DNA sequence: TGCGAAATTCCATGACA
DNA sequence: ATTGTCATGGAATTTCGCA
DNA sequence: TGCGAAATTCCATGACA
DNA sequence: ATTGTCATGGAATTTCGCA
């Protein structure tokens, strides 16, 4: 067995609804399986259409061999098969109500949630002006299993933007009290 | 004047005067019986404005000046009084073309990382496609990987827009551009400090300095055109698709694709190169990192038999951008303060300002 | 197909596959073991098919294009079908740049009389002045004599009452002109044959061929431009100064003004030579019939290393003449009828229309 | 004494008033001494402002050393004169009421009136548009006292309109008989 | 029959949309 | 059925003045 | 250790307004 | 304060298959 690269499987997800930002609502999420790397897609809803559109930009740059994702509605419309099939792109689906990606990605879809929480929280509505900067975070965080961040697994090099202040990503007791009073 | 004209009459030697050639008073004038026929010779203090008479009937430069001279006239050392005339008429300084070419190219290092150096610019105004009309493209120095963006206009906001969709996957060092308006604005300015990204600008109206980018510019407009003959031209729809074909063409000299030199591993697109299989994801960074550093880098070319190479201190002429109708094609002299590289000066105006200049857009002031 | 890997397969030789390297079968497809890796080798079949979709992908030429299928596929004699394609795809033989040169041009005979060939052609538009915005120049093969006429656009009638004013000096036996639509009316071709003079037109698009008065327009533009400096563009009074200033000026290499080349003798202009004062008229005319027949006549430059030259039957490709945005460079291929020199052909168009041409408007189609 | 030349001198006179041609009346008449070479100019008036505008056509072609007329008001005023120092040319004038030139000037002066009048009877009014042709036949029209045309003489060469046909020059009882009921 | 400098010739460069 | 040209100013070469 | 032909490399040409 | 580039297809050169 060949060892595993770049490329040869992309783990897509969405997330949301959150609240809106220039009209949009949710995020589609994804993390190339073997370096970590991580693409985010503003959209307007979790659609076949929106997933379509939002792939078709990130797939002008590079095509995954094997696309994962749960059993979401947009992910196993026959219109999405379609999409993929014309690109040569496999489709693979985790069983319902029990979805698996591998430790890394687990963990990379962990810290996007918690990132996103954390900068929402005083600014609920500046989100999607902020989507480059949490992927340059997540691209530039540093793995503890292997010795590199994404960025270098992906590209062979350093970063011109080192996160070397690694952060907290918990809650303050002012966020904490203030996001219990942001939904009330 | 009339003094070195009477002692030259009484026989006497003068310097510049050949004591062979006789010379006489015949009405009125100084004459001397040449091997051409007999010319008049007039006094020094008449010779300024003879020449001037000469030259201003057609403006012309050395020979076709003193062919008309030479018709009435002989005096010593007739051409450099010419040329003295010809370096002080500002019509002709400005007007007349060069007759020197600028010295051999440099071919600077390929940037040694991906992200190390891009180079932008604009391609437009094309034909509208779903109301976009320019497209922003943006390349890699060290790959030549290359991004696509359409906008309705060459504008910092539409620069801006595009370029926050980029640097989501990374923010490189140094971008390049020309002195388009879309790049030199303030509020580009402000955005690229934000960034920690230093802006460098190619000197004005020398897109051979943006080369990287103008290349790509013609591949990309040649693919759109191939794929579009028998239709109408809706390329919108196709910039992803030609963003994508390009990135994942070879280059014949180097043997790879821009890809390739940014990932070191084909995507899933057509005829992927298989190579690495076996290797390790470190094994293949590791011999990309030693790819990168092993490709082929051209040399300075030879220098042409009349090119000039610009020196401290030198009269030099800025090159009009874009001369009105029967205007000067060359602003009034101006002087090298210094000399960045044998190809780029900096020159003092006359108003006067410091400027950057391509050697390509400067003459050297004929006749000192 | 399927028939010549058979016998590969159990070890048989086949001319082209070379028989020291194994072949096998493996997931149902026959391979080969090659120094760079293992490719599989498609049956003759599928080959076209396969170079179809490796140039496709970004209508690469040759290397580029068999880089991509080697990555997958061996086979023997594989850039022969990679070329076989490129002579077919329609898209990169109408829009692909040349990439050899023209022949090394002519320098063709100086007229040997003034009145035997005249060169004509319009400047402008220029800036009103007086309400006028062209001028037409006409200038003298032979001696380089040029008259100027402002015009209010670059039309028959207006060439028609210029050349009626002109050719009351002299009637031309022939006049010279590019393909503007005021030469080539019906109406100027009638105003021609009614006065025995033959119109010769340059091939289209091509300005070289009117070179003589090319280059005069150039100089009328340059002293214009000169005399305009620090004013506004009031060109319509000068130009008798211009047309007067411009033929009395000296050719260096010449050594003659163009009115000396036409009348043996300088009017009454400033510096006039006096060297024939003492020659009778016919005398003089018998100098000036000599020096007509010793002038300087410049020679063919040195071919370069990579020019092109036209032969019967060849397929060539006009240059489209203003091609819209997104659009080929180049006409489908067409046949050379005729070689008229090395330079100019007669073609048959597709249409088929005959069509004289400059070989600088041409490439080889390529790949044959 | 130096041979005469080209340009030496250029002999002028007016002819009119004529019947109206494109709302001209008058010819300019220009002669080089030496060759015989003729330029004729349609003008609308006898006036120095005519005159100038006309020769100012001719010397930006060439320029005489000597122009010569008689006291005609448009070649006497001072604004004649001052055009004429501009340019360098010296004036002559015949003495009043006695004109002279030459025998091949005067003789030349004499074919063109001549053939101008032998022209414009049956077509009194179409004049302007022959002026071309009369010129081209008055310049290469043979001369009996030196072997060559003006054409010849002026450019050194054969024309490429030689008129081997001298012309009558004389009226037809036609022409004139219907030039007497023309004026009438 | 030879020197130093002036004169002349050579010729690449560029522009005629 | 048509086809480059020629002013320009440094440099290269030749000629000139004198001996 | 050398042949004929295929493969690869060389590189002038031209276009990025 | 900055700086030409690189796809292209015939030709030139090198390598390959075989002996
Ligand atoms: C307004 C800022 N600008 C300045 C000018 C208009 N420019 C430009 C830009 O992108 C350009 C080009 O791509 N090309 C094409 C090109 C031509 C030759 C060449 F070698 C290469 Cl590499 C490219 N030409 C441009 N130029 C027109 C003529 N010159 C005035 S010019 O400057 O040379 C140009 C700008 O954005
Ligand atoms: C409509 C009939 N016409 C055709 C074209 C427009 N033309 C023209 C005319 O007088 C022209 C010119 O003077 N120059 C200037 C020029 C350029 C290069 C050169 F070497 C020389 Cl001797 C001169 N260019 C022209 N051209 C624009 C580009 N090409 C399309 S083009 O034909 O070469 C041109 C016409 O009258
Ligand atoms: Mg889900
Ligand atoms: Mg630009
Ligand atoms: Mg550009
Ligand atoms: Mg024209
Ligand atoms: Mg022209
Ligand atoms: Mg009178
Ligand atoms: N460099
Ligand atoms: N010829
Ligand atoms: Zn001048
Ligand atoms: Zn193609």
């Amino acid at each position: 067995d060949r060892p595993q690269k770049p490329f040869d499987k992309f783990f897509i997800d969405y997330i949301g609804p959150l609240p809106p930002s220039q009209g949009y609502l949710y995020v589609l999420v994804v993390v190339d399986g073997m370096t970590g790397f991580t693409w985010l897609y503003p959209t307007k809803a979790p659609s076949t259409s929106a997933t379509v559109k939002s792939l078709n930009v990130l797939t002008s740059i590079a095509i995954p061999k094997v696309i994962h994702s749960d059993q979401g509605a947009a992910f196993t419309s026959s219109t999405f098969a379609e999409w993929a099939k014309e690109r040569g792109i496999h489709l693979e689906f985790s069983t319902p109500y029990h979805p698996q990606s591998s430790g890394k990605v687990e963990r990379k879809n962990s810290d996007i949630k918690r990132l996103l929480t954390k900068l929402l929280v005083g600014r609920p509505t500046k989100w999607y002006d902020l989507l480059p900067v949490v992927q340059l975070a997540l691209n530039n965080t540093y793995s503890p299993v292997l010795k590199y961040t994404p960025h270098q697994l992906l590209f062979g090099i350093d970063s011109n933007t080192p996160f070397a202040n690694q952060d907290t990503l918990d809650l303050t007791r002012e966020e904490e009290l203030s996001l219990l009073q942001e939904i009330r | 004047l009339d003094a070195e004209l009477d002692q030259l009459l009484q026989g006497h030697y003068i310097k510049g005067y050949p004591k062979q050639y006789t010379y006489f008073l015949e009405d009125g004038k100084v004459k001397v019986s040449r091997p051409e026929g007999v010319k008049i010779i007039p006094p020094q203090s008449d010779r300024q404005k003879i020449v001037l008479q000469a030259h201003n009937l057609a403006h012309t430069g050395r020979e076709a000046t003193l062919l008309k001279i030479a018709n009435l006239y002989w005096w010593p050392n007739m051409r450099k009084d010419v040329v003295k005339q010809l370096g002080r008429c500002q019509q002709c300084l400005i007007t007349n073309a060069s007759n020197k070419a600028s010295g051999p190219i440099l071919r600077p290092d390929r940037p040694q990382k991906p992200f190390d150096k891009f180079f932008i610019d604009y391609i437009g105004p094309l034909p509208p496609s779903q109301g976009y009309l320019y497209v922003l493209v943006v390349v890699d120095g060290m790959t030549g990987f290359t991004w696509l963006y359409p906008t309705k206009a060459p504008s910092t906001s539409a620069t801006v827009k595009s370029l926050n969709v980029l640097t989501s996957i990374a923010i490189p060092k140094v971008i390049h551009s020309d002195q388009g308006a879309a790049f030199t604005s303030s509020t580009f300015a402000e955005w690229a400090k934000e960034r920690g990204i230093h802006l460098e600008f190619s000197t004005p109206y020398h897109p051979q300095s943006s080369g990287k980018v103008e290349r790509k510019n013609s591949d990309i407009k040649r693919l759109l055109t191939k794929l579009l003959v028998g239709r109408p031209t809706k390329w919108y729809d196709l910039l992803p698709v030609v963003q994508l074909a390009l990135n994942n063409t070879y280059s014949p000299v180097l043997k790879y694709t821009p890809h390739q030199l940014l990932f070191g591993i084909d995507s899933n697109t057509p005829f992927a190169n298989q190579d690495t299989l076996d290797l390790t994801r470190e094994e293949e960074l590791s011999l990309l990192q030693e790819i990168r550093t092993s490709l082929y880098h051209p040399s300075t070319p030879p220098a042409s038999s009349r090119s000039w190479s610009p020196v401290v201190g030198q009269l030099v002429q800025e090159r009009v951008a874009r001369p009105a109708s029967l205007r000067p094609r060359w602003h009034k002299p101006s002087t090298v303060l210094k000399v960045l590289n044998p190809r780029t000066v900096v020159i003092l105006d006359h108003l006067g300002n410091n400027r950057t200049v391509s050697i390509d857009n400067l003459k050297p002031t004929s006749h000192q």
